[PDB]
């Protein structure tokens, strides 16, 4: 990890594309191993956000496994996004109530 | 004789007894197991399972009394990158098989415990080997991502060629992507183009 | 003492799997 | 051989609900979803997100009941009678929720997900508002749906 | 040029077994499996994990068919929980 | 042995017992059965029973480690449209056969109930399969009418050629229509001419 | 993962926005896959909008797949521009109430 | 031109035995030995003393593999103290 | 060019059996059936439902003859009610 992070400087975060909001700061504690959309729907339903997707899911699922305890939803989504790095993407438009899940496009 | 069968009565007994044991502790730390061995973190863009690369230092084979041959350092690409469907687990590698046999004088009792111990620890060694196998895998694909980060190996260079609606009046397929992996990962040899990271 | 309300007749699996047959083709009909 | 019982008995289950509603801690058992409402007064102290001692027998036998079902997600919210400032009753409930959630997550949880929050009795179930922390609007509530 | 998929996937996409198949006794779950020719084809809606198919398939509604190599022991993820599943035959 | 025949005494017993049972519940919901499966609603103009069409999503066959092949979407025309006389029912598909055998110690009694259960639930699976068969039929002709509505398949293009009084001094036929189905239904491939319905 | 996670800013995410016409504002239901331009025409007339297209549709059709049973036409258009990607794009002018398909 | 080393050294560099090997029962120490083809390959971190390998090998972390002629009796130095080690098979 | 119908339909249009036929024992109904050559020809006035004929036929008065494939079990609709019918032979 060190040698990757020094051969490549990280330029940006993902909090600018996932900022927080009141009712996004509820907390949750999760274990998971399944696919992604079931999980994100459960999040958006507890977060009272409409959940939508963009693009088409590939045949091989992107499967993640998140395991954390007493932690808020915004960076729940941040590390989900990280765990599905470069196969999936999360954006939230909390001026609306929308969690959108973009797929990869191949 | 009676001897050896009292031993061998023990042998499979302790062996399978041990196998059942190791199987439950596998199960209770199953979370911990993949919690270590998150393979998908290591898999690639087109779920290409990356190849396992092998380290080498001071590979000195003496050929003989007259000539020796050493590398300082050595890499072995094994099990070249490939399309995977479902990413690996550990239970593929560590779930020890368990079967139960109970199928059949003081030598009987003591050599049965002899073999009881014996099957136990040969299973332990078996287990050990299973662990080592999953090591060398995991470390191998780590090292792939390493030398890929080091410019010391190449990517899987692919071509996805796509097809539109394909098929006849009885069968169609509305979109057929086919993906070939054109150029496999491989160790580059012009080391001038490498990537040597200092750290702080 | 405790009871959930809708205590029906005892069904069977046969007509059960008939029912999930039926509803699947049914809402195919709806959408269709 | 595979399971008849998944290590549980419905008799034990009903022994629970009988005795804990004899003890008044209210079990809703409705449709398929099951709920327990609890007065927060028996658990937290006055405006505290701080639990006491002999409570934990009761808290753990809650978790003992929570083991009785295959379940997926558990939501806990807590509510508190309005005390000082909307931020802090949010906070007090939120902390109250998260501390008992931490405790039972540490304890036996068969959920995959625990959602947690609480509000400053923003939705009081009584408007009989006898005071602060002896109100039933000071409370904590746990919902789940028994999975299959 | 690779094959598209099985068209027997289109059959086992729904609940027909393939022609000439053996009902693999699925115990512990709702997926049904047929031995066609060393190749189980399994219908499910669950998410196959351990063995990996030669061909995967889903319906309009997410019903998967997997043209799958022979396992005695099947892995799906159920709800982020993961299930082992035994088959017979 | 005595064992297996006590089993097999049970096997057919519970099997046929189950068969008789499933046959009466078939009969009582017979109304409901066709009330679902009104085939004639699906049949065509010249009582052409329409073909059964098959859906496909994410048909990914990996050929191998090097190349994969996926359609997003796939259609299989099966059992092409044809002149039918009498339209299908369900009892053609679901009326389980019932025969009664009664043709022949504690293992006798318990393995007879074993096989009793066994024949029961293998018949249940049989039933299940029957149901699935009628699904895939019914849905198939639905999908024919679907893609015909979608311009994604073609009609049965026929020619009825008619003949007047036909026949000799010993035999006549005053009007002989003959009907050939010239062009069968088939999936069109120029998708530009399709029909894509948005709904509201 | 973090250091190899490249993303775009939502300032520079380049996708179509919601053009907020009330004729756009309605829920719809489409399941379909194939060439985009027919759907755009039919959704424009669903939306009481005129549909123009600028550019050339290629020999290989630009193909999509949309499977929604209840959803608003705008985020149909959002996904449709997303799956259009590099080959094509969607502009919506709700002042003139015209959607327009841009090729590349 | 001599050979570089064994690449089976690269395998027994870690804890895999070579293909087709016999686990030599190592008693008295932490080194593990396989009979490949009259040639034990032994992994250790300890410092081999008596017999001498045909090929020596170490890891990135000092794990040695020694492609070693067959001894019943092995010598390492442990800490400037020296250990005899018995093998079986 | 297809055949018109059977002219044996013209015979079994009325109550003659075809030449060389076996009286199929019709139980439960008024239709009479003959086995000609695997092909039952059945006269009735009732409305044949399940099996479907190769040739159908009616009289001037609505008497049907159906040159019918072999069923043990026959379906007619009687009056919007539907009747199963058993045959023997």
């Amino acid at each position: 990890a060190k040698v990757e992070k020094v051969i490549t400087p990280p330029s940006k975060d993902n909090t600018l594309t996932i900022p927080n909001a009141y009712n996004l700061q509820a907390r949750a504690s999760v274990d998971w191993s399944g696919p992604i959309e079931e999980l994100t729907a459960r999040i958006a339903k507890a977060a009272h956000f409409r959940f939508r997707v963009l693009g088409k899911s590939p045949s091989v699922p992107v499967l993640i496994s998140i395991s954390t305890k007493d932690e808020s939803l915004a960076e729940i989504l941040r590390d989900i996004d990280y765990q599905a790095g470069k196969k999936a993407s999360i954006h939230v438009y909390p001026n609306s109530q929308v969690v959108e899940l973009r797929y990869a496009k191949i | 004789a009676l001897k050896e069968t009292a031993l061998s009565v023990g042998a499979q007994a302790g062996l399978a007894w041990r196998a059942k044991i190791i199987d439950e502790q596998l199960n209770k730390q199953a979370r911990n197991l993949d919690a270590i061995y998150d393979f998908n973190s290591l898999v690639l863009e087109h779920n290409i399972l990356p190849p396992v690369l092998l380290e080498g230092r001071n590979t000195l084979n003496l050929a003989d009394a007259q000539s020796i041959r050493i590398s300082d350092r050595t890499y072995k690409v094994a099990k070249q990158a490939h399309f995977i469907t479902t990413p690996p687990t550990w239970r593929q590698y560590l779930w020890m098989d368990y079967v139960k046999p109970e199928a059949p004088k003081e030598i009987w009792c003591i050599y049965t415990e002899r073999g009881w111990k014996n099957g136990i620890d040969q299973a332990n060694t078996i287990l050990e080997e299973n662990i080592a196998r999953i090591k060398e895998d995991f470390g191998g694909m780590i090292l792939y991502r390493k030398l890929l980060a080091m410019n010391m190996v190449s990517p899987p260079y692919v071509s996805h060629t796509d097809l539109g609606v394909t098929g006849d009046g009885s069968e169609i397929h509305i979109d057929d992507r086919v993906l070939r992996i054109t150029a496999l990962p491989e160790l580059n040899v012009n080391s001038a183009e490498w990537r040597a990271a200092v750290a702080k | 003492k405790f009871k959930k309300p809708p205590i029906n007749n005892p069904s069977d699996d046969a007509t059960i799997k008939l029912a999930e047959a039926a509803v699947s083709v049914s809402d195919s009909m709806l959408e269709m | 051989l595979p399971c008849r019982v998944d290590g549980a008995c419905d008799a034990t289950i009903i022994k629970m609900m009988t005795d804990l509603n004899k003890k008044g801690i209210k079990v809703a058992s409705v449709g398929q979803n099951y709920l327990i409402s609890i007065p927060a007064s028996a658990l937290f102290a006055d405006q505290s997100p701080r639990l006491n001692w002999a409570s934990y027998s009761l808290l753990n036998e809650i978790a003992a009941f929570l083991k009785q079902f295959r379940k997926i997600a558990i939501t806990v919210t807590s509510y508190s009678s309005k005390y000082v400032s909307v931020k802090r009753e949010r906070a007090l409930t939120l902390a109250r929720s998260r501390v008992v959630s931490e405790y039972l997550w540490s304890q036996g949880v068969d959920s995959r997900i625990i959602f947690t929050q609480g509000l400053g009795s923003d939705k009081p179930i009584t408007s009989y508002t006898l005071g602060g922390d002896r109100s039933p609007n000071a409370r904590v509530e746990i919902t789940f749906r028994r999975a299959v | 040029i690779p094959p598209s998929a099985n068209d027997l996937l289109l059959h086992v996409l729904e609940g027909v077994p393939p022609p000439g198949s053996r009902r693999l006794v699925v115990s512990g779950g709702d997926a049904r499996a047929w031995l066609s020719n060393e190749k189980m084809y399994v219908r499910t809606n669950l998410t196959i994990l351990s063995p990996g198919w030669l061909a995967s398939m889903t319906s309009a509604d997410g019903t998967h068919a997997y043209e799958m190599q022979k396992s005695p022991v099947l892995l799906v993820s159920w709800h982020g929980k993961v299930m082992q599943l035994k088959v017979e035959g």
